[PDB]
This record gives structure tokens, C-alpha cells and sequence, in this order.
């Protein structure tokens, strides 16, 4: 064991050499729904390798004035691969997520990201009574941006976001963060299109900087999410 | 997972100059909180701490009776030229967000499973009219009727929806002790959710609001004065108190900072200046090197 | 607990459960951190 | 652990308030930043998990941990001294005075963070979350950070780095006498819309 | 340390003319009280005393219910041109010094550890106006809310600090039995102190008062009429009674002689002439050889 | 055993030949704070010989009209020797006190002093609502004078001061009094600069007198106080 | 075990990540004076936590032309904290010292310091018969500077200073040096004000340098000294 | 004592403790005074 990690799910394999650890959210690993907790009586489809694999989303440019980014699960993966098709074709879904955030910079660069898995992250809007529109909330694989990262866009605090399963990417120590998410719902399964269990948020707490010849460096942030123990019930036409 | 009835004891510690052992250094990047003990950061004495922890149990922290509803209607003859509607009642549409102390305290967790003890506290005042001689508050009979989701609501004091043949209702007078009952854990799911990152309708229309949970549709409380109208106008104020019992709590949240604005969403305006402003939660001090309450001698 | 009523949910505040597992939130890491050890 | 607003100044906005700008000094032994330990009063510890939840109680006892994460360059080095002064007199402004109290010397390196245990040092079994900060029942003392050597960064690396401070309670921590938190207020019944 | 349920028995004693034995002589300089027994000072008979001592136990001596607070406010519409403040409540700032009988009795010890039973006794009078027809006292709901140290206090009857989601509050009506509850031993220290030879602040300023203890900051009791204002003015008088329970007492004090003047310190003016004057505690008699109540036949 | 006593603490040794006894306040001897009663978690400094020794204060002239004198502990010793330094350098203190009052006169002289150890002696001022100032209360090694000794300067009575641990110096019987004080506080330790556990008071109950050639005799009263089982917690800069 | 070290004495805790080892002078650790070696018959005061803790002295700017610095023990700590007070108030002292020299620079900087614990270091002056004055010899916490570091200011050699307990700070390998000093005297105790057992010397053997953009860099040298098993005899007034 | 409530501090007046040690206040002397003896 060390600062090195290889994650292997189906076709996919990710390696990192500047890791910290694996964050198992609430010290739990995702598992398939047992019979004692089962509600939907139809036999579920458990596609292991075709769905439980790393889906890499589009990267984001870390800027000096970057407020931060969020991706809502499963919305981020609902129009991607066989996870998307099984979502489009089924009423109910259940899955955990292995999230892996990647950011490479030099030993001369400075900057820190908080990577937070927030359960049931209800976005609050500043300076209005009107609740957030479908467009603002459901952005899919492109994800959304933080307007008020200080308040977690919730009227809460970034300060107290460390209750939530989290890691840091401190360019001194770390180029990659890894958070294992189990199923988080009051119900055993849910409708993927109209509810998100998790929100993976990447907030720059300390800004990206360099010295004299390392300013304005192009530093992307890449997010790879692997569904874990994915189940689907209610086989119908595709929506 | 261990039993903690009393806080941890402190063990006597000695001088330690050992290579390869750095208990005061941690890696915050792992997501793990510092594991450094006082015993290994400083030289400590033996302390047998007998401080109890029962007051910090989630049963004790949430299991106090809190106000969840305050409604006031005028108790009088509401009849006119052509109304025939007495209107000596109110309907609430059950929720736990109207009052911020219980809301912020409940909103410290994502999921809660609890049975709830309810206590209704009624109060009367004579309405200050042009010619009004006070001499005492009538011992009126009140009826609080829980109208579940999809049941017919009352439109008047004299309505027959008040039958309550199957609707749970409690009859209680003014001069009696405040009405009390326990509502069970009554969610369609295994826990109540204080936040819903999603929509409660299958349609994608504006009318389908973000944050509304399809398990918070809990029906309505309809409370009436059973007594027919008095010759004078009274104002009945009803206070409903909620005490969570047999509580299970999951996924602790970041506490609310900005003041609440409504019960339909968690939106905010913030206060004009610190504290609890959108750009400044903690009040300002002059500099990072300034102690505002510095003890001067 | 006592309970004078038929239903179990009608009972008073439940018997104090003093079980604590703060590791869920304080050390939720795959490989456990050893006290005094360089945790890299 | 939860981040502290150490930079709670009327020039920092939002995420600027949760980081402390540490720079290379043209001086020695100088104070960098202070932390008030008045949880009840508007200070860096208020908007923490410790602060918000302890602020639902009146009495508290136990040792606190405060962890500082250095967020400069891998090539940037430095030694800091963070000191917890128990109460009685003024907050230290010289390193010679601060070093005489409970302190930890911080060497930057592969382990990016340091903990200082603020140990339970009080006459009474409990302290009170009182509006009078200068009260014997309430005062915890002072946390101060000085330069032990300096911050040294090569030309290729930025000279102005940042420190993030976190605070948590230890297993010897207790709260009593529950109360309505002053964090949240209400002027009227919250409407459906407005 | 021996058990004493009944007072000491008397043993029969004989004539004693023995050299080197002087039981009637003592040395007061040692600080020790005389150890001379009646048996050895006079010729005594055998007496089996069955007088009980249970009434002189500190549990019995201090464990009676005593008045600790009397506050009266006017229950009416306090609103004016521009106030919007109803002011139908009071705040006390908890203490045990306002009433001298419980104060002097508690002040007979340095340290006390007791759990305290509280009883609140409300009373109404109609305010004697120019045109006032009495016909009976409204059965008003009252709310006594304990606001602990550092919590937001109510500024009005209609304030939302009355939520009491976590603040301990009791609701009780006028025509009900007086409200009662037990407050536990709630000091930051192992006992309550009736005297503090010191200051409660770290500063040396005048504002930092002598005698104030940094463990007597016990918060406030806020009591309100829950009912909105009546058409007429009422005067609510509240009496709070304190009964110490499970009492431990240490270091007995010299009893108070001079009349109390305030609750912040133990200062005195004394009475103009004896008794309880600064220069004469016991009343004067003519001479040291004069019996003032001499039985004459 | 007899009327003779030698007290030996560290460097110090006091002898008397006209003693009465040793008054152990509430029949207790000072001991170090045990673990079962410990609050402050830092390892305490227990300097035995350097602090637990007799500190002799400045003497007072016993006059025909002397009202009496008091010394507040630990305030009296807070600017004296290594007890003072450990007080100045630490937040918390705990100690008992062995107090020894000395007064020599002839067999022809008459006079009696009550020597009282009063716990938590809160001074009441005559003819004002204003509480006693820091100056009036904190006089250190010089101590203070009784304005109303009859009322113990408390609105109480000198008469009933014999509840408190006490001895007498009756010049017939006694030239010295000795009172052993244990720790007296609701808390296990305290802040020496802002609270006094004890007040040693010397009140003349019977005045100093002589016959024809023993009037106006110079008779001082000397006080020696030895801290016993002294502990200090909260090592900081000196205050 | 590794290149990382945490030193914990009383209130104090120092951590380093670029260490070499701990130098135990003559392979010995400081211990309290035993009875078989005891001379002074009075019971000694052993204040552990209040004296046996890290005292950080004022830092020194490492210059390109820096000759070197020395601190004489216990003179350096004789006017600092409770170690100073116990020295001022007692005739005799005995203690070891845990010395910790700190110097941070970049991976691009070059420079080497010899950190020498020299016992009974008698300073020789160049070009005079007059012996060094009290001022020149007793500089306390401020310490002194080397005029002739080549000759150890002794008419000896820097070359042969490696007989003495020593470490190096080579900015390639090391940012901190640690030397444990035991009691070094022909007598079991001594008078702190008029004799120094040890001299901690910091001499630049290879100068501080950088390349094109790392010249004239502000690099201080910080010294932290912890008394170990401190004893004091001869309680008197403070000198 | 009886107590109908969960907490022990809510209980009624505690069971009579008839223990007396007046020597604490009446003879607080290192060397005990013997009855009839000259106590000098
Ligand atoms: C979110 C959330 C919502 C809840 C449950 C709240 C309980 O709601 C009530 C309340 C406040 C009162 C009554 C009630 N009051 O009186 C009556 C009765 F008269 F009908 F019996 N019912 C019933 C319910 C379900 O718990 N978490
Ligand atoms: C000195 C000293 C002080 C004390 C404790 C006195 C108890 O103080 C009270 C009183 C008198 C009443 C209430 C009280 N009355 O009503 C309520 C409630 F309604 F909030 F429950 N609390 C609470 C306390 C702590 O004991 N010794």
C-alpha cells in the first residue's frame, strides 16, 4: 500500500501515483438490493460490465477566478452508454458511484480543490423566491457551475461541507481524488429522470497560481464516474 | 462502533523524541479528520472524566416539543346578504418549515425517521370593537381534524366533512389541558427527507417545482370551533407543537447560514451586512492579527 | 420507556442508545489510518 | 473537521474568508494571524460544525483540535509556530511570549497538515457560551501563529501562498443545557411564496 | 462520624473529687469547643431521650419551598402611534437574593449542591379604570420560558423567540394548579457558592464588579401571556417558589445581621438604632447586672 | 506532645514554646488533586520545596485601638518567591495553606486576638450600594484593615466567626496560632489573580493593655504562610 | 522510522519532515541526579512541564558572508520562562538540553551549516592578551557571532569540531538538526549565572546560494532549546 | 423516595442521612482532646 491506486471496473482501468486514499462515503461500499429491503416484485436486470465501468465526462478549465463545478448523479450519466439506455428503458434504478476527479499541475503550481459528494443537494437561488428551473437543475454530463460556492448554493456554508464525504486535491500532495458513494435514498429504488441521490461538487478553496513563468497555465479538471451494483426495474419503452 | 455513556478519559503521557513517529502531522487530503490525541501532542496527566453524553443524543437534541404552526381566525357570524358560509375554522396543509428553529434543527440531517407527539394550545381574545364590555372567555369546544391526502376538505364550520367517521379528529375545550396525540412515522419511504434534489411530478413543466418531495404531501389539519357563533367577535389563536420520538437520523448536513424566505424551497436573500450576509457569514474584524475582545490590563 | 397504549409507537422517548461510530464521518478511508504513523 | 473564517475582514468576500494569505517575510519572528476562541461571539469558530451545534447548548467541556493545511507549492518550504495561550492576560504579539504557552512548530513537507490540540485547561468542569467574552466562565484564551524561520519559494513558484484552518472536538468533548440557537431568527410566519 | 437519629442519652453520675481531672476547665485558644459533658459537670440521672433529629437535617432546613421572584406587568394593548411592541411579558435574570428569608437561610453555608423544584403561582386583578365593570378573571394561557446564557431574549409578546424548539418552556393556565418542574444542579462547578471573594472578569476595570461569581450567570426566565390582549387592562402578578432537593452543604457561615440593600453585593447601611445597627446588633439593657424581664413577686 | 511545636516545610522551620494546638480546618490536611477530581488535562508542575515553605509577611503594630487585619490568599503570596512566579506564569493554581500568626508580649501584658480562616470572605462596605473596588479588595502581602470588625466587614457578626476554622492568641496562654487550610473551592483549580479561596483575619477581641510601666509597649503581629501541595496548570507568558 | 520526527516536551511539540536523525551527545540521554552522585543535601525542586519544554529564541538571517552564531547554555535561557525564574531564585542548577536548529530553503538553494554542541567552549580572542569581557561572553538569548569560525574562536580548528556532538543542515538533505545534550560538568550541579556547560554553534561551512532568481533570498535560522531533567538547589531571593 | 420520572434528580426529598461529625467544627485539632484531661 502507498500513494498509488489502480481502479478496475469492467472494460475500464484508472491508475494514479499522486493519490491520498479512497474515501468510502459513511464507511460503506455499494452492494445489490437484498430481498429483506426489496419493494418492486419484477426480476431486476443486473448488467455488471456494460454499466459498472468508468464514464469520463467533459473536462473543465481551472481558472484563477473559478467558483467551482457540480455534477448531479445519476443525471450526469443518464444520456451516456448502457447505464443511460437501461435508465431510458426502465422506471426504477439503484446504483452506487465510484467518483474519480483528476487534475495535473507542476510542483511549482499552487491550488486546492474540495471534492464533495453531497446527498440530496437541493440548490437554493440567491435574491428570489422562484425555485430553480428544470434547465438550471438538470444539466446532465456538462454539469453546472457554483454562483455562491461560499454558501454551497444552499444558504448553508462551504466551511461545514466536510460533514459530507469529501477529499482534497492539494497540488503539493495530490493530483487525484476518489470517493465511493453507496445508495443514498429513503426508498430502495427511484426514478433517475426526476431525482438525483448525489451531487459531486469541485470547489477551489485556494486558487490556482504560479510564479513569473507558470501563470495562465492550462490546467483542466477531469471527472470519471463508475456506477457500482447498478439495478433496473420496470422494463418499458424508452423515455 | 463502541458505547460512550461518558466522554473519553485522559492517560498520563511522558516526553517522546522518537524518529518516524509524527502524531501531530496529518494528511487532510484523504478526507479523514486528524487522529492526533492530546496524550501524544502535549504531556498530559491521568483524568477520569465522568461527564455524561445523554444530552447530546439525537433523541434528546431533536426530541423536544417545538412550535410548527400558528394560525388565528375570527370566531363570529361571517354570514352576509348571501354567503351562508360560517368560515369559523382554518386549514394548514401539514409541514415543518414555517418556524425556523425546528426547521434549521431538523435540516441538520438529510433523513429522519421519528414518531411525532403533537400538542395543540388554543387561546381566545375579545375583539376590540367600538362598544365591547369584557367579562370572560367562553369554554368553547374545538375540533382538530386530520384530513389525509385526497379526502374532501371542509368549506365551512357547518360542513358535514366534520363527520370524521374515519378521519382522525380530537375534540378539546379552551379551559382543558392542551390536546395531545402521537402521529406514527407515516412516510411512504423508510425516512422523512428534509431536502429533495429533484421534482415530485413526471412532467417537465414550470408548474412542477424543484425541491418538492413526493413524500411530504402529508394532507391537512382542519381545526374548527364546534360551538356556533357568539353574539360578539372572538379571535381564536391555535399553536401546534411537534415532539419527535423514537428518532433515527442519517447524513448530517452543513447548518443553514442565510435566513429562510419561504417553505416551498431553501432559497435566500441574506442580510444586508455581516453576520449571515451572502458574502460574509461571520462578522468583520479589523485584521487577521486583531483580537476584537483582547483582555487589556 | 413505559407506554399505557396498545401501539408501540405511542410509547415515550426510547431507551438511551449510547452507541457512537464517528469513524463513519472522521475516518471514512478504505485503508485505516494508524495513530502516530505518517498517513500519506 | 470544519473550516474557520480566520480571514473574517471587511476586504475578503466569500471563499477569500476561509484561507489565510501566508507570504515570504523581509523580517523574522513576526505574527501572521490570530484566532479568537469565543464560539458564542461572532468569530472564526462560529460557522463550524463545532460552533453551530455547540451553539445549540449553554455549557461545554473538552479539548479541541485545530488542523492547518498548507496550500502553497511542493517547492515552497517554511516553519511556523502555532501557540494556544490559556487565558488571564493579553494575546501575545511577540514569539518570545507565545512560545511560553502550549504550541506546535510546523515543518511543511509531504504531510501537508499540522494539528494543535487546544487542551481542556479550566478551573471549572464546564465553560459557558456567554455574551461576555472577557468572563472567567467563557474565556478559552488565544491561538496565535508566528514565523519560526520564514516562507521560502523559488522564482518559478508564487511567493503569496495560503493556509486553510479546520477545527473539531476530541473524544473528551461534552455539551449541556440545550437552547434555541441565535444563528437563526424570524420576524413572521414563513409564507408559501412571500 | 456517627449516626444520630435521636439526641444523646444522659448517664447517671456520682460525686467525683479526683486530683488531675478537671473536665469543667477548657482551653478556648486551641480553637476547639468545650468537650465538658453534663455527666461530669453536675450529678445527673439516667435519661433515655427519644427526641428525633430529622427536622434539623439540612435537607429539611433548606428543603422547604420559598419565594424567589415576584414580578407584575400590565396585560393590555401597549401599542401606540408607532410602537408595534405588545410588552405583555417580563424577564427576571435568575437569582436567589431578591427575597431575604431564602437568601439569609442559603447564606448560612458557603457552598450548596441541590436540585431545585420550581412552582409558579400566577394571579390577575382588573385594573381600576374610570369606567370598569368587573365580571370575572379570564382563564389565560401563560408561557414561562427559561432562556439560557447567550440565547436570544424576547423583545415582545408576539416575538418568535417564544418558538422554544430547544429552550425549556412550560404552558399553564390561570385556573389550573400552579406550574411545577425540577431544575437539576446546573453549576459549571461541583457546588453553588453564596459568596465569591473575587471577580468574574479577566480585566481590572471598575465595570468588573467584586462579589459577582462566574457560575451565577444562570440565564433568564421569560414569562408571557400567550393570549392576545383583552379589550380591558389586567395586572398579572407571578410568584416563583424554589424548593432545594438532594442538598449537600459545606463551610457554615456567620449568619447575616444587617438588613440586605441589593442583590449584586452583601453591602449594608444597618438600622438607625439597635437591634441590628452597625454598632449594636442586640438591643440595649440598662447594665450588665440588669435583668430586663426579671420575674417580680 | 505539649504546648511546644516545630513546623518544617522545605528551607523553612518555625518553633514556638507558648502554643495551644494545630487547627486542621474542617479536620482535613491539604493533599494533591487526584485523577478522579482532575479537570485540566495538561501535566501539572508540583514544585515542593521552592513553593511549599513559610513566607513571612510584613508585621503590624498591635495598638490599644487596633480594629484588626486580614490577608487574602493566594493574593498575599502572588508577588512573593517561586509561589508568585508559578502563579504569574500559570492560568490555574491549587494549594492549601499552613498559616502561623506570631505575637510576643510579657506575663504582665493582657490582650486577646481571634485568628480566623474565613472561606470566600466577600467584603461588605458600610453606607453605600457601590461594591468594594479592586484596590480595596486586592492589597497583596500588605493585607487590609477591618473598618467594621464587629460585622466581619460582611454585615455578619464577629460573635459567630467561630464557625470558621480559628484559634486565639491570649497573651496569658499563647504567643502563636497555627491553622492548616485545605483547598476550599467549588472547582478543583482556580485563577489566583481574580479569586481568593481564604481570608486570614486577626481581630483584637480584648485590647492590648499593661499596668503603669507596660503601657504603649511596641507589640508587633507577624504572619507566616506556607503553601501546601501547590499545583499549577496552563503554562503561558507571565501576567 | 524515517526522515520525519516529532519532539514532545510538556506544552511544546515540534515536527520536521526533512530530518537526518537525533544526535544523543556521547550516546547518552539526560537523567535526574542520583543519590550516589548527590552533594547538596537540601531537597531539590524538579519542575517537569514548566521548565522541560521547547523555548524558541530570536531567529538569525543566513547571509552569503555569514561567519556563524553561538548560544551559551544555560545563559541563553536564564532570562526566559520558569527555567529563568528557577535559575534567578536558586544557587544551583542541573539540566540536559534538547537543541533543535531549523532552516527552510528551496530545492534550488545550496548551503550547509555545522551545528556543534561544544562542552566548556572557552572563547579565545585574536590579537590581544586581554581575556573576553562579561558582555562579549554573556549575551543571553540573543547569542553571539563568530569572528574566527575557522579557529572555533578558540585557536583550535573548525575542521576538528566533529569530535564534538554535531549534525549538519545540508539544504539538499536536511532543513532541521537535533542534538540531545546530557549534563557535562566535573561537579554534579553548578551556578547558572557564572558558568556555561554547553555552547550550541551554527557555522556556515558552505555558503547560502541560488541561481539567477533565488539570490538574496530571506532565509532565517531558528533555534529551539528544551531543558531536560532540570533540577534546582539553594532556594533564596531572586538574583 | 419514589420518582415517577426517568431522571434521578427529578426524585422527591432524599432518604434521611442521620450521619453527624460535629468534630469537623467543634474539635478540629491535630492532637485530639481527651475528656477530663488538662488540654493545654
Ligand atoms: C416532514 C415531516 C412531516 C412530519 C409529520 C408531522 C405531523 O403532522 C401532523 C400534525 C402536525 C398534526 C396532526 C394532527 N393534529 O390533530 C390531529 C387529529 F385531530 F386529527 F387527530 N392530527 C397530524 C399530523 C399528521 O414529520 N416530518
Ligand atoms: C445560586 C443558585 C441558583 C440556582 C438555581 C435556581 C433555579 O433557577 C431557575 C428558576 C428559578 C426557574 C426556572 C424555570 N421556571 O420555568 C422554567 C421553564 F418554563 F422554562 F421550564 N424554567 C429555571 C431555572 C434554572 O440555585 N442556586
Amino acid at each position: 500500500s502507498d500513494r498509488v491506486l489502480q481502479l478496475k471496473l469492467g472494460n475500464s482501468s484508472i491508475v494514479t501515483q499522486e493519490a491520498a486514499n479512497i474515501c468510502c462515503a459513511y464507511g460503506e461500499w455499494p452492494t445489490y438490493l437484498p430481498d429483506n429491503e426489496a419493494v418492486a416484485i419484477d426480476k431486476p436486470t443486473q448488467p455488471e460490465t456494460s454499466t459498472d465501468r468508468f464514464y469520463t465526462l467533459k473536462s473543465k478549465k481551472w481558472e484563477s477566478n473559478s467558483t467551482g463545478w457540480w455534477w448531479k448523479l445519476p443525471d450526469a450519466l443518464n444520456q451516456i452508454g448502457m447505464f443511460g439506455q437501461n435508465v431510458q428503458y426502465h422506471y426504477l434504478y439503484r446504483s452506487g458511484f465510484l467518483c474519480h476527479v483528476q487534475c495535473n499541475a507542476t510542483k511549482f503550481h499552487q491550488g486546492t480543490l474540495l471534492i464533495v459528494a453531497i446527498p440530496e443537494h437541493q440548490i437554493g437561488k440567491k435574491g428570489t423566491g422562484t425555485s430553480a428551473s428544470f434547465a438550471e437543475v438538470m444539466k446532465g454530463a456538462e454539469g453546472g457551475v457554483f454562483e455562491q460556492p461560499y454558501l454551497l448554493d444552499d444558504g448553508t456554508s462551504l466551511a461545514c461541507a466536510l460533514v459530507y464525504p469529501h477529499q482534497w486535491i492539494n497540488l503539493r500532495t495530490n493530483n487525484s481524488a476518489t470517493i465511493v458513494l453507496p445508495w443514498m435514498n429513503s426508498a430502495p429504488m427511484d426514478f433517475a429522470l426526476r431525482h438525483n441521490n448525489w451531487t459531486l461538487a469541485v470547489i477551489p478553496v485556494c486558487p490556482l497560481a504560479g510564479g513569473t513563468g507558470n501563470t495562465n497555465t492550462y490546467v483542466p479538471i477531469t471527472i470519471s464516474i463508475a456506477p457500482m451494483c447498478a439495478e433496473y426495474n420496470g422494463l418499458r419503452n424508452a423515455i | 462502533g463502541e458505547i460512550v455513556k461518558t466522554v473519553a478519559n485522559t492517560v498520563e503521557s511522558e516526553i517522546k523524541a522518537e524518529l518516524g513517529v509524527i502524531p501531530s502531522l496529518n494528511a487532510v487530503e484523504t478526507g479523514a479528520t486528524s487522529n492526533t490525541e492530546p496524550e501524544e501532542a502535549i504531556q498530559t496527566r491521568t483524568v477520569i472524566n465522568m461527564h455524561g453524553t445523554a444530552e447530546c443524543l439525537v433523541e434528546n437534541f431533536l426530541g423536544r416539543s417545538a412550535l410548527v404552526c400558528m394560525r388565528s381566525f375570527e370566531y363570529k357570524n361571517h354570514s352576509t346578504s348571501t354567503s351562508s358560509i360560517q368560515k369559523n375554522f382554518f386549514i394548514w396543509t401539514l409541514n415543518t418549515r414555517e418556524l425556523v428553529q425546528i426547521r434549521r434543527k431538523m435540516e441538520l440531517f438529510t433523513y429522519l425517521r421519528f414518531d411525532t407527539e403533537i400538542t395543540i394550545v388554543p387561546t381566545l381574545r375579545l375583539f376590540s370593537s367600538s362598544n365591547v364590555s369584557f367579562s370572560g372567555l367562553p369554554n368553547l369546544t374545538l375540533q382538530a381534524m386530520y384530513v389525509p391526502t385526497g379526502a374532501r376538505k371542509p368549506s365551512s364550520q357547518d360542513s358535514f366533512e366534520w363527520q370524521s367517521a374515519c378521519n382522525p379528529s380530537v375534540f378539546f375545550k379552551i379551559n382543558d389541558p392542551p390536546a395531545r396525540l402521537t402521529i406514527p412515522f407515516m412516510s411512504i419511504n423508510s425516512a422523512y427527507a428534509n431536502f429533495y434534489d429533484g421534482f415530485a411530478g413526471f412532467e417537465k413543466k414550470a408548474t412542477v417545482l424543484y425541491g418538492i418531495n413526493p413524500a411530504n404531501t402529508m394532507g391537512n389539519l382542519c381545526l374548527r370551533v364546534v360551538n356556533s357563533y357568539q353574539p360578539v367577535q372572538y379571535t381564536l389563536t391555535v399553536r401546534v407543537y411537534m415532539k419527535p420520538k423514537h428518532i433515527k437520523a442519517w447524513a448530517p448536513r452543513a447548518p443553514r447560514t442565510m435566513p429562510y424566505t419561504n417553505i416551498l424551497n431553501n432559497n435566500y436573500a441574506g442580510r444586508s451586512a455581516a453576520p449571515n450576509a451572502p458574502t460574509a457569514i461571520v462578522s468583520h474584524r479589523s485584521t487577521i492579527k486583531t483580537m476584537p475582545n483582547d483582555i487589556n490590563l | 420507556q413505559i407506554n399505557f397504549y396498545k401501539d408501540s409507537y405511542a410509547a415515550s422517548a426510547s431507551k438511551q442508545d449510547f452507541s457512537q461510530d464517528p469513524s463513519k464521518f472522521t475516518e471514512p478511508v478504505a485503508e485505516a489510518l494508524k495513530a502516530g504513523a505518517p498517513v500519506l | 473537521e470544519s473550516m474557520m473564517e480566520i480571514n473574517n475582514v471587511n476586504d475578503a468576500s466569500g471563499v477569500e474568508r476561509l484561507r489565510v494569505q501566508i507570504s515570504a517575510q523581509s523580517d523574522m519572528d513576526q505574527l501572521l494571524f490570530n484566532i479568537p476562541l469565543d464560539i458564542q461571539l461572532e468569530g472564526p469558530l462560529r460557522n463550524t460544525l463545532l460552533g453551530n451545534i455547540s451553539r445549540y447548548y449553554t455549557h461545554w467541556s473538552g479539548s479541541l483540535e485545530m488542523t492547518f493545511m498548507f496550500c502553497g507549492s511542493f517547492m515552497t518550504t517554511g516553519k511556523l509556530i502555532i501557540c494556544y495561550t490559556p487565558p488571564g492576560g493579553s494575546s501575545p504579539t511577540d514569539r518570545m511570549q507565545a512560545m511560553l504557552a502550549t504550541h506546535v512548530v510546523w515543518d511543511f513537507g509531504l504531510q501537508s497538515s499540522i494539528t494543535i490540540i487546544i487542551p481542556w485547561i479550566s478551573g471549572s468542569h464546564y465553560r459557558m457560551f456567554n455574551t461576555d467574552a472577557k468572563a472567567i466562565n467563557a474565556n478559552v484564551g488565544y491561538v496565535t501563529c508566528f514565523m519560526q524561520t520564514n516562507l521560502v519559494a523559488p522564482v518559478g513558484a508564487a511567493d503569496q501562498c495560503y493556509i486553510v484552518g479546520m477545527v473539531a472536538a476530541k473524544k473528551d468533548f461534552n455539551l449541556r443545557l440545550m437552547r434555541d440557537s441565535p444563528d437563526i431568527g424570524q420576524s413572521a410566519i414563513l409564507p408559501e411564496q412571500a
